[PDB]
């Protein structure tokens, strides 16, 4: 498990029940509800939905290492997916300063 | 943030990514390094420019580029086969920077 | 997000990539090469495996709210399912002190309340 | 481990479930508290016994005894409609004592 950082999310890792990334005022949120929402202020303000409110109860996204992001519920059925896959690897979703969530991967090089 | 660097941006002088006790530091001797508990990093560029500062290209390449020439210092990695795109690099919790390209997916601007 | 806790799972959270519960000497960890095991001595007798290894490179587990445990891989297909199916609600998964791994729920009360 | 209470094992007087800031203490008083810093939890059970104890059953209730007992102290919840068996009391990241049963899997003993 690779430790929880507050404006990025990793492939492998997993968000529900209203967590969230944030930088600034924006906020990317896991709803209770299901749907994942990127808000700002918010002047109770969605700038970007999955709009898959009520499709499940105990709903959570994931990011893959094709670069995926699923919405997923309980039965691991997929509520949302995002369109893109690239080459397998390590990918990170970032929610940055400009207000956009944004998906890169997979990993070019590293410190490492 | 300071734990990401996206293309077309740049570290100056004397700046730095961090994260928790991590640091990734444009230095004013123009060496960039990283500074962990772990095994550290460095362009091994001391003494090599002047008031260099690093950017984040549209290839996944860092580059220093000094004050007293056009070229840049150093280019890391020198050669690579990546889409012109955008790319970010992020000092994650593991200490470590790693390159993450091209962006695939996107909400919309902005 | 719940919290990690060394020694119990929630419904909801996951493990992967060599991520552990563990008490006394056993563990039960969700390894790298998809096979889910639990082990007494640090590291040596297994004493229950899902026999999944190979299944997955980047293979996760996670505590449901019916009270089962899936083995998922990337693509989200099922690896490993266990056989239960409770009651809608929060389950948790405890790694005792008497070598097993018990699922229990759902939740009947809390002092929350 | 001390943030767990299974049924038919019991909390003595004086010890406690603890995780991190929280702690569920069976006093020697014969109250049981919860300590924490989420707005707490007690049975109110000051000097309603000596030498007190507390146990988790066979339906998901605690009861506290006491030792010139012989009816328990203390119910929790005071009334219930769960099935017979195993039940696990968890003091979790919360600062809550939550249960949870019966048992729905198992590992096999060991050994």
């Amino acid at each position: 498990n690779i430790p929880r950082v507050r404006n990025v999310l990793f492939s492998s890792q997993v968000m529900y029940d209203n967590a969230q990334l944030a930088t600034r005022d924006y906020s990317l949120v896991m709803r209770d509800d299901c749907n994942l929402v990127l808000t700002k202020g918010s002047k109770t303000n969605i700038v970007w939905e999955s709009g898959t409110s009520g499709r499940g109860q105990h709903c959570f996204m994931r990011l893959g290492h094709s670069g995926e992001l699923d919405i997923t519920d309980d039965r691991l059925n997929t509520v949302f997916v995002s369109n893109t896959v690239g080459q397998e690897g390590d990918y990170v979703l970032i929610l940055q300063i400009n207000g956009q969530a944004v998906v890169y991967g997979p990993a070019v090089w590293s410190t490492a | 943030d300071n734990n990401v660097l996206l293309t077309g941006d740049v570290i100056h002088t004397d700046n730095q990514l961090s994260y928790e006790s991590a640091a990734f530091v444009m230095q004013g001797d123009c060496n960039l390094v990283l500074y962990n508990e772990a095994g550290g990093f460095q362009s091994n560029t001391h003494g090599r420019g002047v008031d260099c500062t690093l950017r984040l290209n549209n290839r996944g390449q860092l580059e220093i580029h000094s004050a007293n020439s056009n070229t840049p210092v150093w280019v890391y990695p020198r050669s690579v086969n990546t889409v012109r795109g955008n790319y970010a690099a992020t000092l994650g919790p593991d200490q470590h920077v790693t390159i993450y390209g091209p962006a695939i997916w996107s909400t919309p601007a902005a």
